[PDB]
RNA sequence: AUGUCUUCAUUAAUCAAGAACGAAAGUCAGAGGUUCGAAGGCGAUUAGAUACCGCCCUAGUUCUGACCGUAAACGAUGCCAUCUCGCGAUUCGGAGGGUGCCCUGCCGAGGAGCAUCCGGAAACGAAAGUCUUUCGGUUCCGGGGGUAGUAUGGUUGCAAAG
RNA sequence: GCUGCGGUUAAAAAGCUCGUAGUUGGAUCUAGG
């Protein structure tokens, strides 16, 4: 349409716009705090990590890379931070 | 490679009056587009216009108002001098009534009318009308 | 196959002139 | 040949059209009867008119025939046009359990309606 | 429409539409259609299909001579709906095939001078869009989601590819021409010498 | 005369006296009888005549194609062609042809805006196939500097004082007076400044005079 | 356009789109001119003589932006919530 | 497309004399051959003896003998 | 003139492509611009199933079938009538004859 | 290509001279020599047939190591950046759901097709558009048709030739 | 033809890429009252 708001744009439209492309850009990525059965310490980490990130003294695999986000391990849930 | 952002600016301007939009963005603002759009606001040949700011070069969401012919850039920037401002004046406007012709002098960015009445040459930066 | 066979006359031509001069 | 040229077919549908009453089945009667209504220059071209006229008749009685206006017809096509059921198919009386899938998320709702005989299916 | 309760979207109203099905668009939808659509077949608002509605009959309603008002259809389905439409709003009727010509050939014994267009099916009938092009006719259409709006002035969003939808529309198009004309009013109904107008009039009855 | 449309029947009523509203409303004009009667002053010229000839069995038939100009001198313009068997029928129908496409030039200053305008409000440029003809605003006195075909349209649309700039295969009689025809046109499709102000739609004359075309 | 010693010497005004302020050509035969009735809020009856009126033209026609112009218009002027 | 900066004199200068040699007209004046080639040597008029003449056929579709003299 | 916009063949995000023996003329034809059909018959003719049927040694037997790609360079596939010439407008249509 | 809240921080675009690669044929040397097959030889056809058709075949066609640097080497459209429309399909990756497949008018990157403003002499082109309203950067090239890509000079090559 | 030409088919985009000279190069520092 010939009348559209370009300042305001609709919230809808901008999550479904690429990252650049929106009138400011912002990352669809996020740090999340991961919960892990067991030593049930709180592991900050990166949504599209990577790297292997393991334990600190716990000492297991929390995450797996892979073409986009990476893959959390079975049984550990995630918490986004804000 | 971008290597005029004015006259991008410029040309996306000149689309979206051309397609009838009446909002129009443009990628990487400068101090220039910013200048040039506010002699074409006095002017009156585009609304109202907003600068976001997103830390790097930004954006621009300029209003249009359906009033602007056609807006361009003269590159490179030659140096016009008062003497010969009428011959460039006369080759590149529409008619003596209307239309601007955008310097760039010393005394800042203004339009060739304002520029002889201050007796200013300058540079060229572009023309609308 | 018009002006191939042109060409093919002025490369005999050619060679028969450098045949000569040499 | 046989086919018949465009005066014969534009007589013939005249004389219909004007003179459906007295035209009849029978080749013979629409013979006698073009000899009274129309001035026809030439006994062959009446015959053919005649035959054409028999046979336009015939697939009148089967049905409408397009170019021809029949007064009954219309008179027929207009009733079933005028005809209106004793009451609406859509009066409120009728709809009663219309089934309507999630659309009422809030199509029928931010509009400001809260219809009760809609149930969701 | 209007800024006013009493012209309002009725229960009554809105309660047709569902019955007959005139909300239940096409699967194929137009950019230029985003905005009359809420979220297999797309389901479009109703509140805008009626504003809509109100807006082109009161487009028609402009046009002082109702003579003037030319509907023009070749969907076998709109048939009954646009004879019914011309009876009650003294407006001029074109069934079946758009003769190339009725706009812009004067000598034409078929000429029109249309101060007004009214159409069922953009696409169906492309020729008197065109047509009405040339002479600067303005143009109301009843338009499904996937219809183009080219050369569209006003587009009524309904399912005028249904059978029972168009009949229904049609008959809201002519109520409001009339309640807007003072024929009838809202409280008292579609009511003419004291005949109900009843929808089913103007659906299409299978011959 | 018997007017076969409402704009003909609203001007043989005197409804409407004066091709501005027909220009302002943008009507369709379908009878030359409508701009002879809102056009009193139209002088016409033929500005070629030139046989064109189709291949056939039994050798080439041969019609002629007349370009005409008609105008006022005083911002009303027109051109019309028509290709007829005979000389005579080409000439009446383009004639015809181009008091139908009459219309309005807007004219302008060149300096000072004293005394009458003169010439074109700003530079206007049409084209037609290859000919793209440039109408560039000259002063007082300057006169038409511009080739012969050009130069008749200028006359006949009033443009007093007017440079030109021709490009193209000018050699195309029809070609170089359409672009100059469209040219001239454009001036009145042109924004400038001075038509910014925001007017009020009136009715049209439809709208108004109803009651005669209803009665 | 006023000039000479204040005087218009202009043969007429050009209609311009209310939507996109762009002039009407005296041959732009696609534009058109819309008139909506006036209608008093509670007897819900035509204002008699009493019209708005809307020009669109060809360009904005023919790109098929008619609707959704005439539609924000209708908006601002209120004739639609 | 040509250059366009602002310090292209250079290029723009040397490349317009370099296609001139490609123009018929300046390449006719300027090749340095002409007074050579030229039976005159640049003049308008000359001075001759005659020593024999002849008639040459006229091109098609005319047909005569024009009757020129060697010189 | 261009007569085509694909220019008779098939050939897009490509530099060379191998080609083909034409089953008729044995002309080599890029696999793209050559014409190819899929050929699927019955071993025996319409009028000879019934007579292998009735003369077959078993109760029921399946008859086979013979599949065949034919691929024809434009010359041959001219001649034999697989394609033929089309009207200007008619060329743009790319949807299959009926069969 | 995609993903990236990883790193450097203007390091970039196009490029005289210069350099690599570069179909097929062709040249040199060594191996192979099935198929096909220039040249060649026959049988046909023909007025003739140094051809089309058929038969037998030599170089070659294949591999290794070097030369040549030309093709309708074509999209007959140089490269980089940016703006202008609609639709539904297709290859790759991603995001979110459902059960490898389906759904999201989902996001990028390709390769296209048909609704296409404007452009064009037109054929036609979502670029060949945003150009007399000309002007984002940059390289190469053309100036009526032939003579002629010939002569001569230079240069590369074993030659053919470039 | 710098202003100011043209290169799909009319003459004209190098077969393609790297590359020195040359040409051209993103945004950003006192704005306000």
């Amino acid at each position: 349409p010939l009348a559209v708001d370009l300042l305001h744009p609709e919230p809808q439209r901008e999550i479904r716009c690429h990252k650049l492309k929106r009138l400011v850009q912002h990352p669809n990525s996020y740090f999340m705090d991961v919960k892990c059965s067991g030593c049930f310490k709180i592991s900050t980490v990166f949504s599209h990590a990577t790297t292997v990130v393991v334990c600190v003294g716990c000492n297991t695999v929390l995450c797996q890379p892979t073409r986009g986000k990476a893959k959390l391990t079975e049984g550990c849930s995630f918490r986004k931070k804000q | 490679v971008r290597m005029n952002v004015l006259a991008d600016a410029l040309n996306a301007i000149n689309n979206a009056e051309k397609r009838g939009k009446r909002q129009v963005l443009i990628r990487p603002a400068s101090k220039v587009i910013v200048r040039f759009l506010t002699v074409m606001m006095k002017h009156g040949y585009i609304g109202e216009f907003e600068i976001v700011d997103d830390h790097r070069a930004g954006k621009i969401v300029v209003n249009l108002t359906g009033r602007l012919n056609k807006a361009s850039v003269i590159s490179p920037r030659l140096n016009i001098r008062l003497n010969d401002l009428e011959k460039y004046t006369n080759t590149l406007l529409p008619s003596r009534q209307f239309g601007y012709l955008i310097l760039t002098t010393s005394a800042g960015i203004m339009d060739h009318e304002e520029a002889r009445r201050k007796h200013l040459g300058g540079k060229i930066l572009g023309f609308f009308f | 196959m018009r002006e191939k066979w042109r060409k093919k006359r002025m490369r005999r031509l050619k060679r028969k002139r450098r045949a000569a001069k040499k | 040949s046989r086919v018949r040229t465009k005066t014969v077919k534009k007589a013939s549908r005249v004389l219909i059209e004007k003179y459906y009453t007295r035209m009849t089945n029978d080749f013979h009667n629409n013979k006698r009867v073009c000899d009274e209504v129309a001035i026809i220059g030439s006994k062959p071209l009446r015959n053919k008119i005649a035959g054409y006229i028999t046979h336009l008749m015939r697939r009148i009685e089967r049905g409408p025939v397009r170019g021809i206006s029949i007064k009954l017809q219309e008179e027929e096509r207009e009733r079933r046009d005028n005809y209106m059921p004793e009451i609406s198919t859509v009066d409120p009386s009728q709809l009663t359990s219309i089934k309507v899938d999630t659309d009422t998320s809030d199509m029928l709702k931010a509009a400001g309606f809260n219809l009760p005989n809609v149930t969701v299916e | 429409s209007g800024g006013a309760a009493h012209s309002a979207l009725t229960e009554e109203d809105v309660m047709k539409l569902l019955a007959t099905q005139a909300h239940l668009g096409s699967t194929n939808l137009n950019f230029q259609m985003q905005q009359y659509v809420y979220k297999g077949p797309n389901i479009i608002n109703v509140k805008k299909t009626w504003e809509k509605l109100l807006l082109a009959a009161r487009a028609i309603a402009a046009v002082e001579n109702p003579a003037d008002v030319v509907v023009v259809s070749a969907r076998p389905y709109a048939q009954r709906a646009l004879l019914k439409f011309a009876a009650h709003t003294g407006a001029t009727a074109i069934f079946g095939r758009f003769s190339p010509g009725c706009l812009t050939n004067q000598i034409q014994k078929t000429f029109k001078e249309p101060r007004l267009l009214v159409i069922s099916d953009p696409r169906i009938d492309h020729q008197a869009v065109t047509e009405a092009s040339y002479v600067g006719v303005p143009v109301i259409s009843f338009v499904n989601t996937e219809s183009p709006l080219k050369l569209i002035d006003i587009g009524v969003p309904c399912n005028n590819k249904g059978e029972r939808s168009i009949g229904l529309m049609w008959w809201m198009l002519a109520r409001e021409i009339l309640i807007l004309r003072g024929k009838i009013s809202r409280q008292t109904g579609f009511v003419l010498e004291g005949k109900e107008i009843m929808p089913d009039l103007y659906f299409y009855r299978d011959p | 005369w018997t007017p076969v449309t409402k704009l003909g029947r609203l001007v043989k009523e005197k409804k409407i006296t004066t091709l501005e509203e027909i220009y302002l409303n943008s009507l369709p004009i379908k009878e030359f009888e409508i701009i002879d009667a809102l056009c009193s002053n139209l002088k016409d010229e033929v500005l070629k005549i030139s046989p064109v000839q189709k291949q056939t069995t039994a050798g080439q038939r041969t019609r002629f194609k007349a370009f005409v100009a008609i105008g006022d001198h005083a911002g009303h313009v027109g051109l019309g062609v028509k290709c007829s068997k005979e000389v005579a029928t080409a000439i009446r129908g383009a004639i015809v042809a181009a008091k139908l496409a009459v219309v309005p030039v807007r004219r302008g200053y060149w300096g000072n805006k004293i005394g009458l305008p003169h010439t074109v409000p700003c530079k206007v440029t049409g084209k037609c196939a290859s000919v793209m003809v440039r109408l560039i605003p000259a002063p007082r006195g300057t006169g038409i500097v511009s080739a012969p075909v050009p130069k008749k349209l200028l006359h006949m649309a009033g443009i007093e004082d007017c440079y030109t700039a021709a490009k193209g295969s000018t050699a195309t009689l029809g070609n170089f007076a359409k672009a100059t025809y469209a040219a001239l046109q454009r001036t009145y499709s042109y924004l400038t400044p001075d038509l910014w102000k925001e007017e009020a739609l009136e009715k049209s004359p439809y709208q108004r005079h109803h009651e005669y075309l209803a009665r | 356009m006023q000039n000479d010693a204040g005087q218009t010497v202009e043969l007429y005004v050009p209609r311009k789109c209310s939507s996109s302020n762009r002039i009407i050509g005296p041959k732009d035969h696609a534009s058109v001119q819309i008139d909506f009735v006036d209608v008093d809020p509670e007897t819900g009856r035509m204002i008699p003589g009493k019209s708005t009126r809307y020009a669109i033209c060809g360009a904005i026609r023919r790109m098929g932006e008619s609707d959704d112009a005439i539609l924000r218009l209708a908006q601002k002027d209120g004739l639609v919530p | 497309g040509k250059p366009k900066g602002l310090c292209t004199a250079r290029k723009l200068k040397t490349h317009r004399q370099e296609q001139r040699w490609n123009d018929k007209r300046y390449k006719k004046a300027h090749i340095g051959t002409r007074w050579k080639s030229n039976p005159f040597g640049g003049a308008s008029h000359a001075k001759g003896i005659v020593l024999e003449k002849i008639g040459v056929e006229a091109k098609q579709p005319n047909s005569a003998i024009r009757k020129c003299v060697r010189v | 003139t261009f007569k085509r916009r694909n220019h008779g063949r098939n050939k897009k995000n490509r530099g060379h492509v191998a080609f083909i023996r034409c089953t008729n003329c044995g002309r080599c034809c890029p696999k793209d611009k050559a014409i190819k059909k899929f050929v699927v018959r019955n071993i025996v003719e319409a009028a000879a199933v019934r007579d292998i049927g009735d003369a077959s040694a078993y109760t029921q037997y399946a008859l086979p079938k013979l599949y065949h790609k034919l691929h024809y360079c434009i010359a041959c596939a001219i001649h034999s009538k697989v394609v033929r010439n089309r009207s200007r407008e008619a060329r743009r249509d790319r949807n299959p004859p009926p069969r």
